[PDB]
């Protein structure tokens, strides 16, 4: 069992750079797989990015180069970097953790652990 | 240890040839040498030919040839152009290398003797 | 970092092995060319057989004596048998010798090495007749000196061949180890190949192929440049003059104020090399010797061999420069061995500390591929499919020799048991702890990861291959197909005895 807490997220103009960090506390963070999800106000949640235990980075559609993800095992935290953000990308972002799973990793049911989430708002 | 059995003989005129064959019942050890000795009546045994089991050959000449099968533990001593004094009582002998590796023509060194063939 | 390290290690090992294979092939071609000019029934030189033994099984001693007597060489001055006996239980060796050879057995009450007169004329008076010498138990060092003294009685003897009591010689074994001596004046020692005859144990099965590979690769590469540092205990040849020259240093050794007992063969080759002489190894000479079937005994033997090698490597390095251009390859080989040992230790420590699954799988795959290539080369050279069992050599090497070298290094500068196997037990415990730590840290399953599935597939394939190899070996053991043809004859003879 790991507890996920997130920090950051605020108003910023279009085209700026924003960073969101999710902190996980547990027996061993290095053996857990982290992922990020966003929930639009009028649309269902969808996959954004995820990083495995072996520092393998996965990106969703249209966010291949705009979003950069990384993890640091010293402070046991994972952070997501956003660049060239568009106003259509505003939503509440949740961080998820998983240790055991199958070939499916873009579904909500795979990730048992979830966080409170932070809402970000951007204006053109 | 090793028993030597050989056969052959008969009465042959001065013009002709005859064949010998000595058979050994035992192990030659690939190092023992065997010699053929003939004893004329009223005379002592004299050296004729010898050859090591592994190889080589000793005569006396060239009139007598020595061949070894090396597979059936048998060897032959073919002779041609006989003489009236050539006929005698032939013997088949074996020499052991346990005492020494030196090769000698002395019949005393040979221990495993055979029998007569004439 | 790790990728580069294992890549460089594998590339360097493969390159060195290829170079050694090429050198061995060139040496074999040169030896074949030399033999092709040998006249038939060549017996120009005179050789003497020296056999030393202690607490030898009667059947093995009888078979060795019969094999020596079965040699086809026609120029043998005499056979010398020196036994460190002078005891009631040691009379069995003399009784066996009397059954196969003459009864001229002498039991002098003094040792030639410890006697004021080192000449053997005080204990022997006849040269033509074979002699057997019984002396008080002092060691293999004193047994060889008595044979050397007895072989110097007449100037007719030009070379001698040293044969262990458990060595079975072929019909032409003596000729193949004395012919290269006359090929070149600078050649003073000739090395003969040693093959393990018993393969009824998994340890002996790997030891036989290790001996085959060593003799046909490393010894051949050394003999190409004529810098052989080990002629081989079971089968070896030497010249009378170099022995007469180096007998005194070989008996008056002083390392740290105490006389040395181990390193019987390596020290003699080192002394030969210090004179600038050349040593050529030939593979056409075949000698059969037994191998230990006990893990503890094998560990002790490997520890003693490592002690001898690490003691003599300094002398080898200090004498390599006396050969001029030659000896550079020998120094390079010594440096290669030292750097290989250090790199293996460092890589093991790095894997233990990091415990990264990606590095472990890659290292295991690289080692398996290298061992498979070596086994394929051995099978091609030996024309036998049994060489593919060399893939299991890695386990026994890692679990036996590395603690043996560690103990050898530690011993340079209840209690007896601790000095022998406590280091091995500590090494095994450390390896088990490292494995447990690696498994515990990576206790997760992620089927969505490219690297994780690759590592899992690699480790599963490695385990499956190991299981298949063990199953094949077990099937062969029941069928007794892996038994050497010479072993079956020995078993039948022992049954009919
Ligand atoms: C179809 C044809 C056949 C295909 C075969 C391959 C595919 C197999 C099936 C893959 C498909 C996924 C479905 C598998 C279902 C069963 C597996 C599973 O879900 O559980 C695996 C296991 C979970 O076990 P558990 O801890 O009890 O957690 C249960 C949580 N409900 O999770 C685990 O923790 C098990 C993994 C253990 C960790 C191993 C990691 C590697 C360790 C390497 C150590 C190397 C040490 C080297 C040391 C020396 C180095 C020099
Ligand atoms: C839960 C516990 C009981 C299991 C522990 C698993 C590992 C700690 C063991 C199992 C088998 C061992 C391996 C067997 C063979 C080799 C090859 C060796 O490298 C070579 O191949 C050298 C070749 C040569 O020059 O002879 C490096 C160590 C290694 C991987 C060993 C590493 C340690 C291993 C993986
Ligand atoms: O005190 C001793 C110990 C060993 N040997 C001989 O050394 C040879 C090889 O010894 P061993 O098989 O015990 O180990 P290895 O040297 O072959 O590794 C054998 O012929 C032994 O008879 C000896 O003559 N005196
Ligand atoms: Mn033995
Ligand atoms: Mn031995």
């Amino acid at each position: 069992q790991v507890q996920l807490v997130e920090s950051g997220g605020g108003l910023v103009q279009a085209g700026g750079s924003l960073k969101v960090s999710c902190a996980a506390s547990g027996r061993a963070f290095k053996t857990y797989r982290m992922a990020w999800f966003r929930q639009a106000p009028g649309k269902e949640r969808e996959f954004v990015s995820g990083i495995s235990a072996l520092e393998t980075t996965y990106y969703a559609d249209s966010v291949k180069g705009r979003f950069t993800i990384s993890r640091d095992n010293t402070k046991n935290t994972v952070s997501l970097q956003m660049d060239s953000l568009k106003p259509e990308d505003t939503a509440v972002y949740y961080c998820a953790a998983r240790r055991y799973g199958g070939t499916d990793y873009t579904t909500t049911g795979s990730y048992d652990y979830w966080g409170q989430g932070t809402q970000v708002t951007v204006s053109s | 240890q090793v028993q030597l059995v050989e056969s052959g003989g008969g009465l042959v005129q001065a013009g002709g040839s005859l064949r010998l064959a000595c058979a050994a019942s035992g192990r030659i050890f690939s190092s023992d040498t065997l010699a053929w000795f003939r004893r004329a009546p009223g005379k002592e045994r004299e050296f004729v030919a010898a050859s090591r089991w592994s190889g080589g050959g000793t005569d006396y000449k060239g009139r007598f040839t020595f061949s070894r099968d090396n597979t059936r533990n048998t060897m032959c001593l073919e002779m041609n152009s006989l003489k009236p004094e050539d006929t005698a009582v032939y013997y088949c002998a074996l020499r052991t290398a346990r005492d020494s590796y030196y090769y000698t023509r002395n019949p005393t060194g040979y221990d495993y003797w055979g029998q007569g063939t004439q | 970092s790790a990728v580069w390290g294992i890549s460089v290690y594998g590339v360097f090992v493969l390159g060195f092995y290829i170079a050694q294979i090429v050198f061995s092939e060139f040496n074999r071609m040169r030896l074949s060319d030399w033999i092709s000019l040998r006249p038939d029934n060549w017996n120009a030189t005179r050789v003497a057989v020296i056999i030393a033994g202690y607490r030898e099984d009667p059947f093995m001693f009888k078979k060795c004596l019969e094999s020596v007597r079965d040699s086809e060489y026609g120029n043998v001055a005499r056979l010398i048998c020196v036994i460190d006996g002078d005891e009631e239980e040691d009379l069995k060796m003399a009784e066996i010798y009397k059954q196969v050879y003459n009864d001229n057995v002498k039991k002098p009450g003094v040792v030639l090495c410890e006697s004021e007169n080192k000449n053997g004329s005080t204990i022997d008076s006849d040269v033509s007749k074979n002699i057997c010498i019984l002396q008080p138990h002092r060691g293999k060092r004193e047994s060889l000196y008595t044979g050397f003294q007895l072989a110097s009685m007449d100037p007719s003897v030009h070379a001698v061949v040293l044969i262990d009591s458990d060595t079975v010689l072929e019909k032409n074994a003596i000729l193949e180890v004395v012919y290269p001596l006359s090929c070149d004046p600078n050649i003073k020692a000739v090395a003969g190949e040693c093959k393990i005859w018993n393969t009824d144990t998994i340890l002996s099965m790997l030891v036989s192929w290790r001996y085959f590979s060593a003799f046909n690769v490393e010894r051949g590469a050394q003999s190409l440049w004529k810098t052989v540092q080990c002629v081989g205990g079971p089968l070896g040849a030497y010249t009378i003059d170099i022995i007469n020259e180096i007998k005194d240093p070989w008996i008056t050794q002083t390392f740290l104020g105490n006389k040395c007992t181990y390193g019987d063969d390596r020290r003699l080759t080192n002394e030969v090399l210090m004179r600038g002489k050349k040593i050529v190894y030939t593979p056409f000479a075949v000698g059969w010797s037994d191998s230990p079937t006990n893990v503890m005994r094998y560990i002790v033997q490997q520890t003693r061999w490592s002690k001898s090698w690490c003691r003599e490597i300094w002398y080898t390095l200090g004498s390599a420069w006396k050969h001029g251009f030659s000896g550079i390859y020998l120094a390079f080989e010594c440096m290669y061995q030292i750097m290989y040992f250090f790199l293996v230790m460092y890589l093991f420590s790095y894997i233990a500390i990091k415990a990264d699954i990606r590095a472990q799988t890659a290292t295991v795959l690289v080692s398996t591929l290298v061992t498979i290539i070596k086994s394929s080369y051995l099978a091609l050279r030996a024309k036998n499919l049994k060489a593919f069992y060399f893939v299991l050599y890695t386990y026994v090497y890692f679990f036996c020799m590395i603690p043996a070298r560690i103990t050898a290094m530690f011993t340079m500068f209840v209690w007896l048991w601790a000095k022998q196997f406590l280091i091995t037990y500590m090494w095994w415990a450390g390896v088990l702890a490292a494995g447990v730590y690696s498994i515990v840290d990576n206790w997760y399953f992620d089927w969505a990861d490219i690297q994780y599935r690759f590592a899992l597939v690699g480790i599963c394939s490695y385990l499956v291959f190991v299981s298949i190899v063990l199953v094949i070996y077990l099937i062969g053991k029941i069928t007794t197909w892996n038994y050497t043809p010479l072993q079956k004859e020995l078993i039948e003879e022992r049954y009919l005895h």
